[PDB]
């Protein structure tokens, strides 16, 4: 008898544990168009038929929809529980006719400012015009990091002599998927190394890190984004891809607690 | 957020009519069980008058 | 055995009908918004890719 | 490329109406069913109110 | 469960029905007026690059 | 103006048609509910007389 209504409630407490988790992820759900919504408007604040006047019209937008991120952070709540600010934590959901069968569920935070909704951003010292070209012998640029696992990477790429400053950028892009790399107005060549791919500082070796010079890496994040420049705009493309892989990766964890919950409740049942 | 709070509110407040009408039916058999009994218990005493007392 | 305080054909049939009635939730939820991953419990990996997309 | 990732997109995410809708249907039918099943089942205690008991 | 108070299914079929008139008034009026860009909800930046072309 | 004018109007005085025949259903699911429960309540008396009174 005592096992039967602890079934019961057993139930119930896997439902109450769906509940939750299905509203964390229905916000979530805006959070993911919002982002999107950044990331098409970033992509066209990088142009260059921009003027200054535009660009500060589509920053306008972002400055709106950063704040309805975190809007949507603060106030999303579960009767009063807020869960996508951070407080949430961890909360163990006891589904078992017995003490001690319980199942941890972390909802992270989803505020901009967040450090997993960014990386880390490195610019070049050199600018490089239109009639720079990769010089043969200086045309080797090697990536020294860590992955978010912590195993060490030491990626080398080895641009194409001839190419200009924006086919270096895409040359980059196309060889590594672990850091993103674009050129400024000033033709500098920015890399990002998203916070969710590699940890740490980025190294930077051969030839080609020698004629660019990439300074120190400043952290960014989805808050920080300001699409007022071409160099701005670029690298919130990026950090804007970071910010949707990490709401992503947090509604498969959510997705698969609730998979596993209705498992539990199915064989509670029986 | 409204359709989630609502399920929620749903799976705590609101009644499974499955589940209540047949609790409803049990609840009703053993109410005719227990006067169908009362009635055979109202004649254990009766049994006294056939011991001429 | 004939008992009334429990009868587990109703427990069977409950069971099987709240299993329905989730899958014609499912069913409805699809058919409206007509895509077939709404959530990450209806596919994980598949709706990273198709945000991706 | 536009057209071929909607492509792809549509394989993944879009829902396939000729399939759901059977599955909306199937899923009808289970309910009634179940729910015939358990008005069915709820009358089985009644058995035990015909012992008289 | 089978439960009357609330439908969450009505619910959501209610919110992507709202979404799908709402791209139909949007469809509409780009349509009539032969502008995409008829406030600057539909795309702020274009229409100051717009009003200026 | 007029015609905003008139969307916020409608905003706050039409009905919503799809939520209004929902609310609409589920009454008439609940007075036959209630109606229901209440000739089954009408017998409970009933069992008075079964008691030899």
């Amino acid at each position: 008898n005592v096992q039967s209504r602890g079934l019961d409630v057993a139930v119930r407490n896997a439902n109450d544990g769906i509940s939750i988790a299905q509203t964390a992820e229905g916000a979530m759900n805006e959070t993911t168009n919002i982002l999107q919504r950044m990331r098409d408007l970033s992509l066209q604040s990088a142009n260059g038929s921009n003027s200054k006047s535009e660009r500060v019209a589509i920053q306008e937008e972002i400055t709106a929809l950063n704040d309805e991120l975190n809007r949507i952070a603060e106030t999303t709540s579960f009767g009063g529980n807020k869960l996508l600010n951070g407080t949430f934590s961890t909360k163990s959901f006891q589904i078992g006719a017995d003490n001690g069968e319980a199942v941890m569920l972390t909802l992270k935070d989803m505020r901009s400012d967040n450090r997993m909704m960014g990386g880390t951003s490195y610019v070049a010292a050199e600018g490089k015009d239109k009639d720079w070209k990769v010089q043969a012998g200086a045309n080797d640029i090697t990536f020294t990091l860590k992955d978010i696992d912590g195993n060490d990477q030491t990626i080398t790429v080895n641009a194409k002599e001839g190419d200009d400053i924006e086919e270096v950028a895409t040359y980059i892009n196309g060889q590594t998927d672990m850091v993103k790399a674009s050129v400024n107005e000033k033709g500098q060549l920015q890399i990002f190394a998203g916070n969710n791919k590699v940890t740490g500082d980025v190294a930077f070796s051969g030839g080609l890190a020698g004629a660019l010079n990439m300074q120190a890496g400043t952290a960014e994040t989805v808050d920080t984004i300001d699409v007022t420049s071409v160099g701005g705009a670029q690298q919130s493309v990026a950090v804007i891809d970071s910010a949707l892989k990490y709401v992503d990766s947090h509604r498969a964890e959510l997705g698969a607690f609730q998979n596993r919950f209705n498992h539990a409740i199915s064989n509670l049942d029986n | 957020i409204n359709e989630n709070v609502n399920a929620s509110k749903s799976r705590i407040k609101d009644t499974d009519f499955a589940k209540e009408t047949t609790a409803l039916t049990k609840s009703q058999i053993l109410s005719q069980a227990s006067s169908s009994v009362l009635a055979q218990a109202k004649q254990a005493p009766n049994a006294a008058l056939s011991l001429l007392g | 055995a004939v008992n009334v305080n429990t009868n587990v054909a109703a427990m069977t049939a409950q069971r099987y009908l709240t299993g329905a009635t989730n899958a014609q939730q499912t069913s409805m939820e699809r058919l409206s918004s007509g895509f077939k991953i709404n959530s990450a419990k209806d596919d994980a990996a598949g709706l990273q890719i198709s945000n991706r997309l």
